[PDB]
RNA sequence: AGAACCUUACCUGGUCUUGACAUCCACGGAAGUUUUCAGAGAUGAGAAUGUGCCUUCGGGAACCGUGAGACAGGUGCUGCAU
DNA sequence: CCCTGTCTGGCGTCCTCTCACCTATGA
DNA sequence: TCATATTATTACGCCAGACAGGG
């Protein structure tokens, strides 16, 4: 079965996996996260209700007085998206907050509250999102680009080569937080532990430890395991666990039990040990040598004197063990310093550390962080209690803990916000055991270390900073506050919310002017992962592998489509199936595989999860019931692709499509492209311009049809139904009844946007492809938008291009081009430009708007009214006036009126004027007043009429359960209609019911009428400041020409050089021309194999269509075209598409066939595509040779090419590089101020920037004197300058060079130093 | 100054200058005022860290700023750096009488000359323009002058191409590297909007043709025109200064032409028949009688220059081809016949030209440049030399050379299994075995590309080198190597994964057999990590030849 | 390039005064169509028909009627103001 | 006193094109 | 409108060059 649009055109599907899993919503990320941001979410998260929980409720320093919170709210937006564009506003909503206000009585934590105060107050307003993941933030249509950040939690970073310059690797662990201070600690060469906060000066670590109430032996009984020495009968014996042995060296007699198990001088090995554990060797007396190098634990003291015998952490030697030994301690407590796997490092930082109780050491932790203003107690202790310790100013999220965890081997995933102490204690614990040797580092490029902030998070950001701005100034005007005199409006401003969310929304790196000029690269601009921004790296900075592809982006980060050039790997574009995982990490869908048989279930994974289990491959062969069919399967592991058992897997890849984006899974046959021009290919296809006749490529890949609904530039039908067909206004739909609403009766009525404007200055345009009366279903498409053919998605037009070298007109990537294809308009696109004037009012009094032009003559008031401004319509060029704006005193008068750019045409298609309310004459502005004001009351009562009609009708529809007297209905006309009275038995107050609607609509009509003329009668609306705003619309209509951009889908750019005639192409021996030549030597080297089986395949698509358009032009009965139809659809190997075409009722075959006969369309999809056999079998239905390639002959001598060339169609774009945007001249205009130099661009009529490296190679020739006035005369000297003008117009080409004056700037530039720079004699 | 609207967006040096003054006045007043010491420390400490940042903004702690966070910048950030007035405004400056626009083939050009469009010709020729209208007495003033090209009418045309004719101009690619990147040539007016280039020319300039953009600029000066015809035209420039070889070699169509022009096959049209010339030899190939590669002998006259500087005839009969008689016409008169006799690849074209040059001087050079661009451009032009799918063979070796190497690695990992090898020897056999089937297979595919045409001539068989188009564009040199022909029949390697290390599974799959999803992103990595190096070694490159011509 | 009436601007009487000719509101009536007596006639008084284009019904555009004025009107003078 | 980690400054590609956005305060 | 005058983030990679520390 299929959709009404679905049987118009449907597409020869090759493709032999079954999709299990259909594409999603194309913007969901966009669409999720601000539908997370603005909900009301109770429970609290995350959100808005986030923030008003954080902040709210706010208590002043026992001020006795507590402002609560209850609820909030967004009105409706005052301007529509349309006007909105117009006008210039904001696309907002004003954030209606209830606030509660208690104030509180003297000694009242539990006391009621004295009095209460309570209101909706108005705080900001933030601009809410366009259905298509849009913002319009001041008139401009602005993109908010998903961010990829280092995920808050523990990383264990390695640095291993490059420091100390002598191969010893460092270990260093950051915890990074989500809204605090950073804190690092790290390993010197000196095997020291240090800390640092903030990237700020070195401490040695373990003061941290004595800032947590640590002292030095609890330190010790952490990062140390105790070996007890026994004071016995002799040497003062040992406790040896056989453990602590494991690859030293003997030194002494290792015997017990009357038996000498190890000798000294061979290492003891793990048999050794065996051999210890079994003979239960824990007591051995040692030598006096063993302990005269080992360190003690904790503290001793003599008992009898009363004071100190030896520190914690101290070495020992024999005077003080003889110290020890006759005072009568006799437990000796050492640490187990092993140099292979213990390591002494906090001991040998605790001998660093120049501190020694807990309070010195935070005084030596304040004097690191606020230096110069002295460390006192309270200070100190509140520094360091409020840096890691209170929910305030530190907070990992739940991203956070839960990574914070994770790389902790904790159980949990859940915990607070904040850290403690165990949590410093777990990281230098686990960051010691990566340098003893267990565990590992973690990688940085690794996307499961690796979050994504998308628009609602951000925006929450900002708004929390506007949040404690405002509980600051809350507090402020609280402890100031005098009651009851006050409502909450004193104390809050609506200011710094606002003016914080629009910094954001406004000038941020991240809220960025979308690039719109293609369905393509609006839902690719969408779906962005930028490592940029704030918080994250720079383009000029790094690196090497963070612009590299990581195995973890398979499935989550597009391979291929990144830009090139400063940029790469940075501007990641998102995966089709990948969505957003809830802590924001990247999960892609699997499929769920128990046993042998692959079951149909999905299941998300992010790559934290991918790397434990083992995942198979997308294309493995598997039939009929998901057993694989091989015994061996290509899957990958960690990371690592290798070659597994059949039955060890545990899911499988989605679809075929899932490792690349939108952008380039359009290209059809993109596994036999090379990856550099895929990439070249997608990130061309993003600059497509829409042409003026929409072409459905004959090789698609069947994802045009998501990306064309999915990105809002057609006119998806709501709810479906038939149509009513105004349309030249809008699409008018009736709705079927199962989908329609019991009251509102309801019928949809869609706005057609016409020729307006784009981001790119392109020209997007919806048009009707639905007839009238004609069934539509929900989800069906209707308006056709800006590169789309029924649905689809036509960026570029499909064309027969030869493979041959033509007489040098495509030598290096030129494109060689017929006049068939400069005739049909069939690249002719339109683009539109908006051109403003204002006449403020500067100085010596106001501009004006008058078209009593003056100096200039009978060529002013030409395109204008009698009263000034550009009359509409017209063939406007270069030169022209379009608004005069011109002031008096400015004999004095000047010529400021607002003319047309040099070098364009056009039509002015639109003009709009919300200008200083005045602009009118004596009355055009209040003329046109009466048109509007009459029009709206028009179609205010015609839609009720047309509602009346439907209603008039089903009253008397309903009319027969309560009165069917169709001769006793039909009484007054205009006036009533149904008088019947009825009872009980069936309900029948339908009339009743009915009766209240058109009672109701004439009644809200009125209103609705009423409001339109008041909003009707105005000057206009805009802001002010501004006064004379005149912005006319022209409209260019750009053919081709000797220098444009062509490009193909693989990567094939092209400047097209020769326009050729049509007789000059290689016709082949049907007659046609080629219209198309590109250059068969791109290809061997360009390794881009996939555009001549695009070639070969669109050949055969035209072939089948010139075998429908023979069939159906020389007319055959419809049994015929549907056997050639259906042998169309079979074709060939296991497909998924055959057709159910014996039930398209005799005439859905021949609409069919009359959309096929421009070229049967063949999806092609992205890695399972069409092999070369069913390319040969497809060229073998239609009537084609089977190698692709026909002889042709030359247009010029009408003889044959040898050696047969390849024609086929390719589907090529046209790039907006349009070369009269880029031809420029300068001979002489203005310049700077500053320098006495040109100006530089286009826009301003500025010449080349003469650069170093030429002026290196006018140095390289002998060209002095070509320098000499290429950096004198016509650049900088203005002597030099004026005398050469006049002696080139006299006819003598002679300088007279001069001095620069950009010297003489240089000199007084160094001069206002201390500097006395002369110039010396003559 | 003021910009659009009624605000003055101020510099940095007013905020700089206005804060020592405000200072200043306020450490007078308090001298006057007698303040006690700490005051005047503090006004005297302000106005000193004022002067130190208005100097040199930012030696002393972190600088000031006014709008929002961004420092404001000093005087000594008007001199140092990439943007001051060194390096920015006096070694580099913004030109008059310069243009800039897309370029674009045109081939008819002779290496002299370039064209140039008739709206960027007339304005970048408006002062030479009105010195020829008022030296005829069209008109008067200078404002009458510039209404006429403002309205361009019918008579300015015949101004322009007499101010244009022997006038060169300076062409000049963006980022021009060394001194061939800025050439001059005439002008040609062209009807359209981008600049005509000669093709030879741009392999000097780096400049293909997807997009490219060059500028112009004019030598107004006298002394100025003569160095550009003198010294930078472009038939000035046929050898690289780097070293002794020709700039000017034919690049990558031309060759084609030749390669298939002067070739030969075991039977053709015309197969040993005698000729008395070559202008019979091109009047048996366009009348339809023999073929361009049919072997054949002509009776060629070569001028040897034996004696000091006269030049000998020596006419004899070469056993050889209908197309090197052919390219025997436009050979000039010193060069022997056997610099045409082989099948004239790249490196023999070049050799060619070189010979020419060392033997004939320039101007023969020159002229014999272009003819060889016309001919090669002409003849691939009939020669029809497409690229199909049928061209890249696939090895009929190729599946078992793959299943020779899957059974020696199951061997190895059944070793692996039962422990009796290491895993750094596993993974050295590995890498080795696919290496040699690499190495296998690249050479089944060029054995099957290199030989592959078997036709007979009056009789049994015999074989010849390939007229396979893909063959013809690797073995020609034209574009294509080994490498790219090897990936797109034969196997693509083993792909190296970005820790610097290989991967143990190679891609055994080409391009024209499809490659599936593991193969494709193991190959992502590969080329990634190339794009990544050319768009970051750029910026080294220039910064070496920036101190290289810095301190010579 | 045509005075019986008309034309006609002149005389004699009989008459009109926002007017024979226009625009504007206010508000009375659809315009108009037919016919009657007195009068030199201008005009001053009667009998028959119609309500069309559109109304959250304070009404409208064509065409008569009345009053207010703003104005209309002048073949009145100056061809020595033009 | 001669090695030495450690800290501080000083580099980091040319040419071009499009767009938007610009200090608070205040009797 | 017309003078008043500066604060609560961190995440480059060498590579010279100068400086306090210590055998």
């Amino acid at each position: 079965v299929y959709s009404y649009t679905e049987k118009k055109r449907i597409r020869k599907d090759f493709g032999k996996r079954p999709q299990v899993l259909d594409v999603p919503y194309l913007l969901s990320i966009q669409l999720d996260s601000f539908q997370k941001f603005i909900e009301q979410d109770p429970e609290g998260q995350y959100g808005l209700e986030a923030a008003f929980r954080s902040v709210f409720p706010i208590q002043s320093y026992s001020g006795n007085s507590e402002l609560q919170y209850v609820s909030y709210r967004l009105g409706e937006p005052v301007f529509d998206v349309q006007e909105c564009q117009i006008r210039g506003v904001t696309y907002s909503a004003p954030l209606r907050v209830k606030l509660r206000l208690v104030i509180y009585e003297r000694e009242a934590p539990e006391g009621t509250v004295k009095d209460i105060k309570e209101q909706e107050v108005y705080m900001g307003e933030i601009p809410l999102m366009t259905d298509n993941g849009t913002f319009v933030i001041n008139g401009t249509e602005r993109v908010i680009v998903s961010q990829l950040h280092r995920s808050p939690g523990v990383f264990f970073d390695s640095d291993k080569g490059k420091t100390h310059s002598s191969g010893k690797v460092l270990y260093n662990a950051r915890i990074i937080p989500y809204r605090g201070s950073w804190l690092d600690f790290e390993f010197d060469p000196k095997d020291n532990l240090f800390v640092r906060i903030d990237r700020r000066r070195k401490l040695p670590a373990t003061i941290i430890l004595r800032a947590l109430n640590y002292t030095t032996e609890q330190i010790l009984d952490l990062f140390f395991e105790k070996v007890i020495f026994e004071i016995r009968d002799n040497k003062l014996q040992m406790e040896l666990v056989p453990e602590r042995l494991r690859g030293e060296t003997a030194s002494f007699d290792i015997e017990a039990n009357g038996k000498v198990y190890v000798e000294k001088g061979r290492r003891i090995t793990a048999r050794h040990i065996r051999q210890l554990e079994k003979d239960d060797v824990k007591l051995i007396e040692v030598p006096v040598e063993y302990i005269a190098g080992k360190v003690v634990a904790k503290d001793y003291i003599d008992e009898s004197t009363g004071e100190l015998i030896c520190a914690a952490n101290m070495e020992l030697s024999l005077d003080l063990l003889a110290k020890l030994s006759q005072s009568g301690h006799k437990r000796i407590e050492t640490l187990f310093t092993n140099d292979l796997d213990h390591g002494p490092y906090i001991s040998e930082t605790l001998r660093v550390d120049p501190t020694n109780d807990r309070l010195s050491a935070l005084v030596e932790i304040y004097r690191m962080m606020r230096p110069g203003e002295p460390p006192t107690r309270e200070a100190a202790e509140s520094l360091f209690e409020n840096l890691f310790f209170s929910e305030d100013r530190y907070d990992l999220s739940a991203v956070g803990r839960m990574k914070f965890n994770r790389s902790l081997l904790r159980e949990e995933i859940e915990g607070s916000g904040i850290l403690s102490k165990d949590d410093i204690i777990d990281v230098m614990k686990k960051l010691i055991d990566i340098r003893n040797g267990k565990g590992e580092v973690d990688d940085i490029d690794h996307l499961g270390n690796r979050r994504i902030r998308s628009v609602g998070e951000m925006a929450e950001n900002q708004f929390r900073v506007g949040l404690v701005r405002v509980e600051r100034a809350v507090k402020e005007r609280l402890s100031l506050g005098d009651l009851d005199t006050l409502m909450p409006q004193d104390m809050i401003n609506a200011k710094p919310i606002s003016a914080a969310v629009k910094e954001f929304f406004g000038s941020s790196q991240l809220s960025q002017f979308m690039d719109q000029n293609n369905p393509l690269s609006e839902i690719t601009h969408k779906r962005r992962i930028s490592a940029l921004g704030p918080g994250g790296l720079t383009r000029e900075r790094a690196g090497f592998e963070v612009r590299d592809v990581h195995p973890t982006h398979y499935g989550r980060v597009c391979p291929i489509e990144t830009p090139e050039g400063p940029n790469i790997g940075l501007i990641n574009s998102l995966s089709v199936y990948a969505q957003t995982n809830e802590y924001g990490f990247l999960e892609t869908p699997y499929r769920k595989v128990t046993d042998g048989v692959v079951t149909d279930e999905i299941h998300y994974l992010s790559a934290i999860e991918e790397g434990n289990y083992v995942i198979a491959q997308a294309n493995s062969n598997l039939d009929e019931e998901g057993h694989f069919v091989e015994d061996l399967v290509t899957c990958r592991s960690k990371g690592e692709s290798s070659l597994f058992s059949r039955d060890q897997v545990d899911y499988m890849d989605v679809s075929t499509q899932q490792v690349v984006s939108v952008g380039a899974s359009l290209i059809p046959f993109l596994e036999h492209d090379d990856a550099n021009r895929a990439l070249m290919g997608a990130n061309m296809q993003r600059q497509a311009v829409p042409t003026l006749r929409a072409d459905k490529p004959l090789v698609g890949t069947g994802m045009e049809r998501a990306v064309a609904v999915d990105s809002g530039v057609t006119a998806v039908a709501k709810r479906g139904g038939v149509v009513q067909y105004v349309d030249a206004s809008r699409i008018v739909i009736k709705v079927n009844e199962d989908e329609m609403y019991p009251g509102e009766a309801g019928i949809d009525i869609y706005n057609l946007t016409k020729y307006t404007r784009s981001n790119q200055n392109t020209c997007i345009n919806q048009m009707p492809c639905v007839s009238l009366g004609e069934p539509v279903e929900r989800g069906d498409v209707l308006a056709d938008g800006p590169s789309t053919d029924l649905g689809e998605l036509a960026l570029g037009q499909n064309m027969r291009v030869a493979f041959m070298p033509w007489n040098g007109y495509n030598f290096e990537d030129s494109i060689l081009v017929s006049e068939r294809v400069v005739q049909e308009d069939r690249f002719t696109t339109i683009h539109i430009q908006e051109l403003a004037c204002v006449s403020r009012d500067t100085k010596l009094g106001p501009e004006e708007i008058t078209a009593d032009i003056p100096n200039v003559g009978e060529a002013a008031l030409s395109k204008l009214d009698e009263s000034g401004i550009v009359y509409i319509g017209a063939e406007v060029t270069g030169g022209d006036i379009l608004v005069g704006k011109v002031t008096p005193k400015g004999s004095d008068v000047k010529d400021s009126s607002l003319r047309v750019p040099n070098g364009v045409s056009g039509t002015v298609i639109d003009v709009q004027v919300f200008t200083r309310d005045g602009v009118e004459k004596d009355k055009r502005a209040l003329e046109i007043e009466e048109m509007q004001l009459k029009q709206a009351k028009k179609d205010l009562s015609e839609e009720l009429q047309i509602l009346e009609a439907g209603l008039f009708s089903r009253i008397r529809a309903v009319l027969v359960a309560g009165g069917v007297e169709a001769e006793k209905l039909d009484k007054l006309p205009r006036d009533r209609w149904l008088e019947l009275g009825l009872t009980d038995e069936e309900k029948q107050n339908q009339l009743e019911q009915l009766a209240e609607q058109y009672d109701e609509l004439k009644h809200e009509f009125e209103k609705k009428l009423e409001a339109k003329r008041r909003k009707i009668t105005q000057g206009d609306d805009l802001a002010p400041g501004v006064l004379k705003i005149v912005k006319v619309y022209l409209a260019v209509k750009r053919r081709i020409q000797p220098g444009d951009k062509m490009a193909g889908r693989h990567g094939n750019k092209g400047v097209i050089s020769k326009i050729n005639p049509i007789e000059d192409m290689p016709y082949d021996e049907n007659g046609t021309p080629v219209d198309i030549v590109l250059n068969p030597l791109g290809v061997p080297s360009r390794m881009n194999i996939g555009q001549i089986l695009e070639t070969h395949l669109g050949m055969a698509a035209k072939g089948i269509g010139d075998k429908i358009n023979a069939m159906l032009k020389q007319q055959q009965e419809v049994a015929k075209l549907r056997e050639f139809i259906q042998r169309a659809y079979d074709l060939g190997a296991d497909v998924r598409q055959k057709v159910d075409l014996s039930t398209f009722s005799d005439e859905e075959v021949m609409r069919l066939a009359e959309n096929l006969r421009k070229g049967m369309p063949i999806a092609t999809p992205v890695f399972d595509g069409a092999k070369e056999a069913e390319i040969k079998e497809l060229l073998k239905l239609g009537d084609l040779p089977t190698s692709g390639q026909i002889r042709l002959y030359d247009g010029r001598t009408g003889e044959q090419f040898e050696r047969p060339v390849t024609v086929g169609y390719m589907y090529m774009l046209k790039l907006n590089h349009l070369v009269d945007d880029k031809m420029h001249a300068r001979s002489t205009g203005s310049y700077s101020l500053v320098t006495q130099q040109p100006l530089g661009g286009k826009a301003q009529f500025g010449g080349q920037r003469f650069g170093e490296m030429e002026v290196w190679a006018l140095e390289a020739y002998g060209a002095a004197y070509t320098l000499q006035e290429m950096l004198t005369v016509k650049s900088d000297d203005v002597n030099g300058r004026t005398k050469m003008y006049k002696n080139i117009v006299d006819g003598n080409h002679q300088m007279e060079p001069g001095m620069p004056e950009s010297f003489n700037v240089l000199l007084k530039e160094i001069r206002s130093l201390g500097i006395n720079i002369e110039l010396e004699d003559e | 100054v003021p910009l659009d609207g009624g605000r003055f967006a101020t510099s940095d040096l007013n905020d700089l200058y206005r804060r020592v003054i405000n200072r200043n006045n306020r450490l007078k007043r308090l001298l006057d005022l007698a303040a006690p010491d700490i005051i005047v420390r503090n006004e005297k400490r302000m106005l000193q860290e004022a002067v130190d940042a208005l100097l040199d903004n930012g030696r002393r702690g972190r600088a000031i700023t006014g709008s929002n966070k961004r420092p404001l910048k000093s005087l000594a950030d008007m001199i140092k750096g990439k943007q001051g007035r060194f390096r920015q405004n006096l070694l580099g400056k913004r030109v008059d009488y310069s243009g800039r626009s897309v370029i674009t083939v045109g081939p008819y050009l002779r290496l002299h000359q370039c064209g140039l469009p008739k709206k960027m010709a007339l304005e970048l020729f408006k002062p030479f323009i009105y010195g020829k209208l008022e030296l005829r007495g069209l008109a008067t003033t200078i404002k009458a002058a510039k209404k006429m090209v403002e309205r361009e009418e019918a008579v300015v045309w015949d101004i322009l191409d007499e101010v244009i004719r022997e006038h060169p101009v300076l062409l000049n690619r963006a980022p021009t590297l060394h001194r061939l990147g800025i050439q001059a040539f005439e002008p040609v007016l062209i009807e359209g909007k981008a600049i005509q280039l000669h093709p030879l020319v741009c392999a000097a300039y780096n400049a293909d043709f997807d997009g490219d953009q060059m500028a112009v600029h004019v030598p107004l000066t006298l002394e100025a025109q003569l160095e550009a015809r003198a010294l930078m035209m472009s038939t000035n420039n046929i050898l690289s200064p780097a070293n002794g070889e020709p700039i000017i070699v034919p690049s990558q169509d031309v060759v084609l032409g030749l390669y298939y022009m002067t070739r030969d096959c075991v039977n053709a049209k015309g197969e040993g028949m005698v000729l008395t010339g070559p202008k019979e030899a091109e009047r048996l190939y366009r009348s339809g009688l023999a073929s361009l590669h049919a072997r054949v002998k002509v009776r060629i006259t070569e001028y040897e220059k034996d004696a000091n500087g006269e030049l000998v005839a020596k006419t004899s009969l070469k056993d050889t081809t209908v197309g090197r008689a052919i390219l025997w016409m436009i050979v000039p008169k010193g060069l022997p016949y056997s610099i045409v006799n082989q099948a004239l690849g790249k490196k023999a074209i070049s050799k060619m030209l070189n010979t020419c040059y060392r033997i004939l001087g320039l101007k023969p050079t020159v002229i014999f440049a272009d003819q060889i661009m016309y001919t090669g451009f002409a003849y691939a032009a009939r020669s029809g030399a497409s690229v199909g799918i049928d061209d890249m063979v696939i090895p009929e070796k190729k599946h078992e050379i793959i299943s020779e190497a899957e059974a020696e690695v199951a061997e190895i990992q059944e070793q692996f299994q039962s422990g009796l090898v290491t895993a750094g020897e596993r993974y050295n056999k590995v890498i080795d075995i696919w290496a040699a089937a690499n190495d296998r297979v690249s050479k089944a595919m060029m054995d099957n590309l290199q030989t592959e045409t078997v036709i007979n001539r009056d009789g049994q068989e015999e074989k010849q080198v390939s007229f396979n188009s893909i063959y013809m564009m690797a073995d020609s040199g034209a574009r294509g190597s080994a490498a790219q022909i090897r990936q797109l029949a034969g196997m693509r390697g083993l792909m190296a994964k970005p820790d610097g290390s290989i991967i143990e599974t190679p891609i055994t799959a080409n391009f024209r057999e499809g490659l599936n999803v593991l193969q494709y992103f193991i190959s992502t990595h590969g080329a990634r990590k190339g794009l990544a190096d050319t768009a970051l070694k750029t910026a080294n490159s220039g910064y070496l030849t920036r101190r290289l011509v810095d301190v010579a």
